[PDB]
């Protein structure tokens, strides 16, 4: 599997691949792994499925919760930090998952979480199995000063490189950016299918 | 007579006594429209000093059920919560909140818990809850025992038995959601207007489909 | 005097309290039939505002074992809610509900403990039990005491004694279930008429290889 | 005066309480022949939609241990339901039922339990228990304070005294069984013939080496 | 063992073998693999057989108090999120089962859950050791745009291209359509060795 | 050990041999692996000795408690989902044992249950070190329109072929038959020889 | 009438008796001001033995949350603490103190923990909280049955009246923090005044942004 | 009235009645002076056949703290052992007894818990503190609710109230050690001296550095 | 990783690398590894990074509540005493991680905190993965007469070092200067650079 979380100017981009394999022998050709966890941040998952998926749950029903005791959306320094005492509660009978929570709350964030509870920020981040090919190209092309398009191209163009050169990853890409502005929007397949036709990566 | 115990007759006396309590609290109803439910308090602002707006009797359980209280307000506060919580373990045990009656059904099992033990008096607090869920829109009342009756319009508090008269007489079934909160309005006045002044209430609605949504202070008083 | 306890000569003054509780219940009423069994609960539905059909009291246990209750109606849903989870149970364990005898002799067992023991009161409420098993039509009954008894027809409520008074002289043991409603509702207007009045009852009905049909609201209304 | 404490000279108020309810019960009797032993229960069944023969009063408590119980009639079926599943205990434990004289003694230390402690009342209900094992006829009384006593021929009930009279003046020991059932039946008229009218009673039978033997509705009319 | 589960237009195929084994050693040449878990829904089995008729007799009590206490029947993403939460609440002392439950409630649904409780969606799916051949066949074969009776025959070729090609399968299919219609309903016997014989697949 | 249990068309036969070893060195040469479990279901034992007579013992306390507080016979179902639940409820402790339980309430049945508690039904089963002998001659010979007495007479043939081919196996068969009209009956051990006898087995 | 049980009309007698368990002690009040808020108890130091400043009613329960208490002193000082520990477990839990009024509504819960079973007494201890969170300045209150209420200016002790109409008459909303803590001043002065004395209170204040200040002796009395 | 609930109107009377047991107990006092603190009890050897000087009122809590009590002398060792081993479990987790505030309040939080709950009688006892910390010399008193209040100079016991007057009027904050414990013994004088004898008191001292010392007999009468 | 703690006559420096991983593959090109843990005291990480965060959110708790109850600071060996019975009471399921806790009170301290809570005092010290190099350049170059500007040099040095010769360190250096007077101040980023840049160790 791959991820990809990606800060910038006031926006944060998520996007990950679909296919779930669950056994070598690639099983689901369409999963889902970008979750919305609340109205301005959004979780994504890179590890085994059934205790990621419970992950999800519990997250979506504490951030809920929480707005609707306080009124307010939560940080997303607050929801790192409750996902990591939540998989640091448990780590002798663990869950072996790497999660990528993004959002922007007065400042856009994203935070990397690993199966030991270790919370911490970057400006772009990237988990699971063909993550280090994405974590090259955004090493080589990622500029801060990007807007909103040139850092969605940046993104598909990460993951076309991830679903090239690895075999776990795979399958129709699913971006969703989030902003303040126009909050939490997944885009739909027609703009992922004409930009992967536009930017050349198309086979 | 001083402990839920039965009566020489067949009453509990004291979830009479917390009957009687929840009478003297704020009033407060609901009612069905034509593709939603609202839910009005009244909310009398005392005093210029309390924080009007930020004082809420209509609290949200879920993003899909809402509700409001009379009685023993710290009673009130802490059933919301025990509300809130049990919704959130339907959406971590099946996914999503597909009855709204089992939301007031359970509550109204931890009333009956109280209104069944010694050690423990009866929760004095009475509650409706409003909302759609898959079978639609729904409006609940909740009693001192643990009692639940369904409606289609309901009050609760001081005036329950005033405005449950002109919702007697004045209901309309199917209704635009304006007429509505404005029958809602007219209902909680020709009570409430005892000691000749009403105030702002305090609304919230909503119709199939959509979230919640809670007035602002400029919107109820065109309705006013 | 005031708790169960006994009493100067034999009684339990707090059960006996709570059978005074479910005669100030309402009506309702079960009987065997030829090839099943029925239960009407008479719905005496008082205001418009309530959602008519949608409060029910002929609630069900497991498609094939039904339960109409009379007196306390919040010890109602909690005491069916317990037979409906140990239904659920004996399905877990054995495969199949094999008795309905069984299933009303754990409900009675669950009565009959809080009659026992002091820091609790009796549940005030009486139910009966209808359905089929292996063994056939079974029509029970359920006391606050947790005494149960078999019949071919019986009565529960406000209406305990007039319609058992016409059960007593008017029951034929095999009968059509048309007669068989017919009769039912016959007992259950010599009582209730009364106030001049009956309603549309709430009937439900099995015949042994199907499962459960409660009526709706227009055929109840052809028997009447 | 009002829980299980002494009295001011020597006296369980309670258990005196639970005496004189399992003496508002209905009347039963036992008594051993020749080879085995016999219990009968008298069963009026007062209305005719009573189930006749599904309502039973001698009940199993395994294959080689029967019961026949008197007093309320809840706290009999909870208390027949924990001799059957102690009878199974000592099944599992020791390979057989080798003392019924045990299984007696169980049952009444927990009735003695009930006696003792507070915040319970005691079991108000009186049994005796029936049946051979190893060392043969065994026929046991049990008494709300949990006292035992071996007979060769007791009652229970509401004709306790009346019954023990006709049995004390006319018992012979070593009796047929048919000539015994006879001898029961006119103890059981005597006492119950003030009614004027007794009915088709319940009656079970065991000689030593076979299992259980209940009568059906035709063998026990000839008696009668 | 195989199952196999189809989602087309308004309707959903699900059909198993026969053959259970509890041994090497094939031991019951008609077992029971395809449970009907609510009447609309059902449920296959492709693990060890003890947990999973456990878990059909839990899924059916639940589901039934379900219909119950709410006069509705349960959805299809309810039914898994409920048995993924069951299988995961135990993973150290886990069960060893691929489940397959589909149905249809609005719209027709196939989900799958591994042993870990990993509920993800799919038009078709299989479980069992005998899968990659239905997967193989139902890859080449099938359309979105079939029939019920095109459907049913597909899934007849898959299965008998499992019993071709595996040991661990084998027995007498046995095949369940449910659709919203007609409800569910299993197919007699003398119709799937009709389809069979007219099929050319029989030997 | 060797086990076998037949319905045919009114009724059921089981039958074991008689040779317990609890160590290499055969040690009793009449043990006791066939016991009536209810006036008409039986059980059968192919396991660890200590851990199925304890089952043998709970399940005649079980039945015989259901029987009383019922006044009806449990079914065979009940039985077999009963023994599953119990062995299945502690499986990491695990009781090394595999069950036969057969029976007949309207319909003759034959029951097999592992030590996962997986109930299966068929219509002929064998558990047991020397079952797969069995399972072969009841493969090659038996009808399901015997009568009872070329049933038994198959039987014995089956448990002789087991006595011949295999070391665990031994001893004298003792073999029961139960049926609806005169219940649960054990034949005594010289009709068993005479069996033996005329059939041309004994040696 | 002697513990939390219900009233002959809907009062909680042991929580009034805690009311005026409060109503006896000694005064102190709060409001907000432009971008913050104070706290001003009346310190009435006795005797000349009391080492005066260590003696402390304003009580820090986070470096962004101080309390003021008036009641039994004892119950106060365990239940400061407990709003301490909670905040603490927040810190830990969610990284920040993100909402005060989370903070009040768990120790009002656990007020009304004890106002809700029987076999402890009501927490007779009233409170104020005081402070920024993200959504700015929040002044609270908190009442023996766990009521809580939003304030921009409160009072308790025994100079609630007095000082809550001298703040219904002449409070501005928006107030610079040194005429702020002069209008405090003034409404203690009006009550406690009557003893014909006032002492220096003790006072702390917070402008949002900053952390916690407690004035130190030199400069109360500037103002005073 | 007669366990720890609230009053008509504000009291709590088994602590009243806990503050009266206290001022029947012995009179014991203590004082800061410039560089520590003392505390002397009142020591009255009543017969000749007590142990005088093992008998020892005022016991040690660590080397850096003490302790004087005054009340029921039972619940007086119980509680003094509840401070060693708080004290000592300080000592443990943190490496030093850096508050004898915090010290004090473990050991009055002990004191509200059962002046809190039902089923207990409230501790009747009064102690006061004494001892130097990080902080300075302090010295603290003890209450039957768990009050606390910080001193300069404080008593307790019989002569509770003479004693406080005398160190009202004639107390100097910064004193030398003799001088201190001749003013002690001068407030001890005046109020003992009422039976007409004083006798040689127990006194203890530290100066802040050096660890404890309790005078010996001989020392004392120095001073007396 | 590597951290340094340098007691000198007044004050205490201490400064860490910013590079996590958490894989081999380093992933965090800026961490967070020195943490204020009071107003005169402070503490760095070298260990398990999850586990770590949860250990400095639990001290700066319990450090502010101690302030709160307390009205004045913790001094330096009794936050050390803390930290080890909180690592000791559970070390069968144990944290992995070396602490360094440093601070001034009256006298200014560094103390060292292994895995097992041997809370032990020393003039300076050091912690990590690329703590013997600095171990190495401050057993050559460290005098206890030093100023403030001559031990943030020297600490500057050290983490040089550790960085040119080692790989799990790197990143942007980060120190804090705890001292009496000015209390706790971390120096910015620009007076690094410029130190790094005087001191002739940029390339």
């Amino acid at each position: 599997t791959t991820t990809v979380g990606i800060t910038l100017k006031d926006a944060v981009i998520m996007a990950t691949e679909r296919r779930v394999t669950m056994e070598n022998f690639i099983m689901h050709k369409n999963g889902k792994k970008l979750f919305q966890i609340d109205t301005y941040t959004g979780m994504t998952i890179a590890g085994l499925v059934g205790d990621a998926q419970v992950l999800v749950r519990y997250m979506k029903a504490e951030l809920e919760l929480y707005r609707l005791q306080r009124r307010v959306n939560m940080p997303i320094e607050a929801v790192a930090t409750l996902l990591s005492n939540m998989l640091n509660q448990v780590k002798y009978m663990p869950y072996m998952v790497q999660l990528l929570v993004g959002g922007i709350d007065t400042a856009p964030h994203v935070f990397s979480i690993d199966a030991a509870g270790g919370s911490v920020e970057d400006i772009y981040a990237s988990t699971g199995s063909g993550s280090p090919f994405v974590y090259g190209v955004l090493e080589s092309q990622y500029s801060e000063k990007m807007t909103v398009d040139e850092g969605v191209d940046l993104v598909i163009r990460a993951i076309s490189a991830a679903k090239q050169r690895d075999s776990a990853s795979g399958g129709m890409i699913d971006v969703a950016v989030i902003t303040r502005k126009d909050g939490y929007v997944q885009l739909p397949t027609d703009q992922i299918e004409s930009r992967i036709r536009k930017l050349g990566l198309i086979l | 007579r001083a402990i839920t115990v039965f009566s020489p007759d067949g009453r509990l006396f004291q979830v009479e006594y917390a009957r009687e309590a929840v009478k003297k609290g704020s009033t407060a109803l609901g009612m069905k429209f034509a593709n939603g439910v609202l839910l009005i308090s009244d909310k009398k602002v005392r005093s210029r000093l309390i924080e009007q707006n930020s004082i809420e009797a209509i609290q949200l359980i879920d993003d899909y059920v809402a509700a409001v209280t009379s009685g023993l307000v710290a009673d009130a506060r802490v059933l919301v919560d025990f509300a809130r919580i049990s919704a959130q373990q339907e959406k971590v045990t099946y996914g999503s909140l597909v009855n709204i009656e089992n939301l007031v059904k359970r509550v109204a099992d931890q009333m009956q818990q109280y209104t069944q033990y010694g050690g423990v008096r009866p929760y004095g607090v009475s509650l409706i809850f409003a909302g759609i869920d898959q079978i639609g829109p729904r409006l609940f009342d909740c009693d001192p025992a643990g009692t639940i009756n369904e409606y289609k319009a309901t009050a609760i508090g001081s005036g329950k038995d005033a405005v449950v008269s002109f919702l007697e007489r004045e209901y309309k079934e199917n209704l635009p959601e304006k007429e509505a909160v404005t029958l809602g309005i007219k209902a909680l006045k020709s009570s409430l207007e005892e000691g000749e002044e009403l105030k702002a209430p305090e609304i919230a609605s909503i119709t199939v489909g959509n979230k919640y949504r809670i007035y602002d202070q400029e919107e109820v008083k065109k309705f006013l």
